[PDB]
């Protein structure tokens, strides 16, 4: 979708510093705890009944890393979001049946975590850009839906 | 919708926010105007530049209101009625915009209170802000 | 969120629904399963074929519940608590799905009661169903 | 987006019988009364304070017809939704600033009105198809957004 070029540059320079293990684990964890209906999709992961057990669950941490990794393939491929995520959009829709509203929820939590980790470096203007990216990923995962 | 634990969580979190509620309110407004352009619409009479006195003064009013709600959590409907009439009846704010401001509020809190913004506390804050929003759009439902 | 007029509107509309609440419930389920495939997920143990006895029996239970709520409109939280625990805690139904069922409910009412489903009545019904949904997902907020 | 061919045929045969003046007037009217924050965008139309005055407002009736007309250009152009609505997506976004959530709201009300008008002829299976079409239009009006 784009958004600008001084902009893409600021987004790329932040990702340089993103620890996908750490951010992804927390982001997925955040999701499971704030929005608890999303727990339904991760039953194979075992105990998710409380905040301590989610955040400390090794499968959560591992899946989170995998999610933030694909987010990363997104950030490095903003010209072709719809192509990068096609396979994944079919997986989430045809197979797992996740309502796409939840993609938005996860992208927002992602933004909150980046904000927590980077502090005053995560400027309003920088969040602005990431809101775009996250919206881009979410739409691309909703697509080749049917 | 607010359980005892959530009320405890919210009261505690906000105490850590202290005298900054005003500043956070203004920053949250900024992050909204920049990240979700559609919301700039409700504020024509406003200088939306990036360190403007109106957003700052407006930011203070929002923080003041959120503080009030924290001290009224068991009767939010009563304490926020002036505010509900304004947003729903006069300004006819699209309810989606409350979700957007809420997200930006949590974004701000995370920036300035990273150690206190734990998962448990984030969840309770989300619940709180969903409840403030629901009252502020009740002239709808 | 429910004003006096809305309560009047809802009580009146449902009286016109009468002994059909069950049938409408089942049809609404159908329209949901067909129009919004993602919802078929909550019902594996169910024969979702197009004139099946489970959806019909389930349809009856939903209508029964909605009737109860109409007769309790001032304390929906109290009357629907068994139901809130089930949907939010056991089945962990995604809250979006309530919007979807609600739409299908209004679709059904419109089909069978075209003369009674006026704009005023549609608005009150929407408000009602938003309120039932909010109680049924309160273990969330 | 498509959806099927016995399906497109059923959708097209219903539109044959759609009175765009009547349906469009009611649909727009329904919108303004159930979701009242949408009234904000139609202030130039005058009195919309109550159900009788909305449904009877000549500008509402006229704009509604215009909306259902473009919906119709959608229904006859399902292969190229994103192209049919491009101009309109820019109008609604850049100019009027309508959150795209409202496109969904209007498409749903549209479905309810069709249901009211056609009764038992508007089958579950037929609503299913129209839910697709309406979702298609809504996504196409959200697109070439930025
Ligand atoms: C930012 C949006 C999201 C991205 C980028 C994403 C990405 C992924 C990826 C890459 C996988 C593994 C694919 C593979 O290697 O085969 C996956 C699996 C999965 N995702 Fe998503 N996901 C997102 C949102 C969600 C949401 C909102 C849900 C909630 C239902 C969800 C539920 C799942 C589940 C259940 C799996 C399967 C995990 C398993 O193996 O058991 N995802 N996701
Ligand atoms: C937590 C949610 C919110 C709270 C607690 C809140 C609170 C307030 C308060 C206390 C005022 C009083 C302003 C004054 O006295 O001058 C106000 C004004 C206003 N609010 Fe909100 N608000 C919220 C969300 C929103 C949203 C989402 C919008 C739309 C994007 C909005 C738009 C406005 C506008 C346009 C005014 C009038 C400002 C003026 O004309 O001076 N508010 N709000
Ligand atoms: C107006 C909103 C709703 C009402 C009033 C309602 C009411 C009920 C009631 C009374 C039952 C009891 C079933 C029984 O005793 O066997 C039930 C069961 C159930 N409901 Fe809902 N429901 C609503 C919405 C939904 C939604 C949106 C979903 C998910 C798409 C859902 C999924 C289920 C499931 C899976 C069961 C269990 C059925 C079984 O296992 O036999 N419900 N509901
Ligand atoms: C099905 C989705 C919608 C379609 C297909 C649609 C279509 C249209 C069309 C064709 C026009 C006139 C374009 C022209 O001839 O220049 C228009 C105008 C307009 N629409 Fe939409 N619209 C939709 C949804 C909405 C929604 C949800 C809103 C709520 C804000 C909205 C607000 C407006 C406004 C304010 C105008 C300008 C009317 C005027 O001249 O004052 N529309 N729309």
């Amino acid at each position: 979708v784009q958004l600008s070029g001084e902009e893409k540059a600021a987004v790329l320079a932040l990702w340089d510093k993103v620890n996908e293990e750490e951010v992804g684990g927390e982001a997925l964890g955040r999701l499971l705890v704030v929005y608890p209906w999303t727990q339904r999709f991760f039953d194979s992961f075992g105990d998710l009944s409380n905040p301590g057990a989610v955040m400390g669950n090794p499968k959560v941490k591992a899946h989170g890393k995998k999610v933030l990794h694909s987010f990363g393939e997104g950030v490095h491929h903003l010209d072709n979001l719809k192509g990068t995520f096609a396979a994944l959009s079919e997986l989430h829709c045809d197979k797992l049946h996740v309502d796409p509203e939840n993609f938005r929820l996860l992208g927002n939590v992602l933004v909150v975590v980046l904000a927590r980790h980077f502090g005053k470096d995560f400027t309003p203007e920088l969040q602005a850009s990431y809101q775009k990216v996250v919206a881009g990923v979410a739409n691309a995962l909703a697509h080749k839906y049917h | 919708v607010l359980s005892a634990a959530d009320k405890t969580n919210v009261k505690a979190a906000w105490s850590k926010v202290g005298g900054h509620a005003g500043e956070y309110g203004a920053e949250a407004l900024e992050r909204m105007f920049l990240g979700f352009p559609t919301t700039k619409t409700y504020f024509p009479h406003f200088d939306l530049s990036h360190g403007s006195a109106q957003v700052k003064a407006h930011g203070k009013k929002v923080g003041d209101a959120l503080t009030l709600a924290v001290g009224h959590l068991d009767d939010l409907p009563g304490a926020l009625s002036d505010l509900s009439n304004l947003h729903a009846h006069k300004l006819r704010v699209d309810p989606v915009n409350f979700k957007l401001l809420s997200h930006c509020l949590l974004s701000t809190l995370a920036v300035h209170l990273p150690n206190d913004f734990t998962p448990a506390v984030h969840a309770s804050l989300d619940k709180f802000l969903s409840s403030v929003s629901t009252v502020l759009t009740s002239k709808y439902r």
